[PDB]
């Protein structure tokens, strides 16, 4: 099957997820740093 | 011999609002350059300043956007605000507020100041509203610091904007030595220190501050 | 094959570091090397460094 951009992903603390919105996309104006997550995408498996 | 005349602060010529002069006298031979260079370095180095640190405008999210009604970019407003001059009496941190409507420039005087926060340049321009029914409100954060601090190296909501800190009143320091007119002696020196600050400091206080700083630092070497 | 695409724009401010390459107009390029504090800089008798 395909993969999606769901906001939920495995084996990750909520800390990284704090910046994404319900959809799985970071809010406009957020101040990201090196090694962050911008859009959550999944391994279809 | 084996005794040296102790200099004394003779006069403080407040030649202008900001430009000022100070005179130290007497001074034993050769000490003029020593003390002048030392004090110049100290004054230019470390002085308590009260530069602004954070901003919070009502209807914006990030500094790279624009606001309707105002004819300058948010970055321009922040830049101009960075060059602000102010003094605070008791507290080490304060929050100012600015609200303004109608058309025209926005001087620093438009702040709802309190009795402890004192602006030094009321006429400092900020921005030009170009519509009567266009207002701006903002909260300014003023901290007490020293030297320079880029916003990168410090330590929350998406509305806070962070500027760079430049806590330093002084801008230019020069000095000269010249023979004095003591009752009877030659090769007796007199130091004149010319300073030009941004205007938010008492020169005499600055000199006493630098001197006590230097003495306190130096006292380590004695009694090793 | 592509179901959707999302694009995001980051803004950065490169300020300066020792290592950067600035130059004058007469082919006199150079690499910035150090940032001395003002107090070490040479200054004229008038006080401007």
């Amino acid at each position: 099957g395909p993969e999606e951009i769901t906001a939920d992903i495995p084996n990750v603390g909520e800390a990284a997820l704090s910046k994404l919105d319900e959809s799985g996309i970071v809010y406009i104006g957020a101040e990201v740093t090196g090694g962050d997550i911008l859009v959550g995408k999944v391994t279809p498996k | 011999v084996t005794e040296f005349l102790k200099p004394r602060l003779v006069d403080i010529e407040q030649v202008s609002s900001t430009h000022a002069k100070v005179t130290l006298e007497p001074l034993e031979r050769g000490f003029g350059h020593t003390l002048g260079n030392a004090l110049r370095r100290i004054l230019l180095s470390s002085m308590p300043g009260c530069a602004v640190t954070e901003v919070e405008i009502d209807g914006v999210l990030h500094e790279y956007s624009t606001k309707e009604g105002v004819q300058e970019d948010i970055l321009e407003i922040l830049l101009n605000l960075k060059g602000l001059a102010v003094r605070v009496q008791g507290k080490d941190e304060v929050i100012l507020t600015l609200n303004k409507s109608g058309i025209g420039p926005v001087t620093a005087a438009d702040i709802t100041h309190d009795g402890d926060v004192e602006i030094v340049k009321p006429q400092h321009v900020i921005c030009h509203l170009t519509d009567e029914n266009a207002s701006i409100s903002m909260r300014i954060k003023v901290q007490r610091g020293r030297g320079y601090v880029p916003a990168s190296t410090r330590i929350r909501p998406i509305g806070r904007l962070l500027v760079d800190a430049c806590y330093s009143p002084v801008e230019r320091i020069a000095y000269n030595v010249e023979a004095a007119r003591v009752e009877q002696r030659t090769d007796l020196d007199k130091l004149v220190i010319e300073m030009e600050t941004n205007g938010t400091i008492d020169p005499e206080e600055a000199i006493r501050r630098a001197a006590t700083i230097l003495a306190e630092q130096l006292e380590a070497f004695v009694d090793l | 094959g592509v179901l959707k695409i999302v694009k995001v724009y980051l803004a950065v401010k490169r300020r300066i570091q020792p290592g950067d390459k600035m130059a004058g107009r007469h082919g006199n390029k150079g690499v910035i090397s150090k940032i001395n504090p003002i107090e070490d800089m040479p200054y004229d008798e008038n006080g401007t460094p």
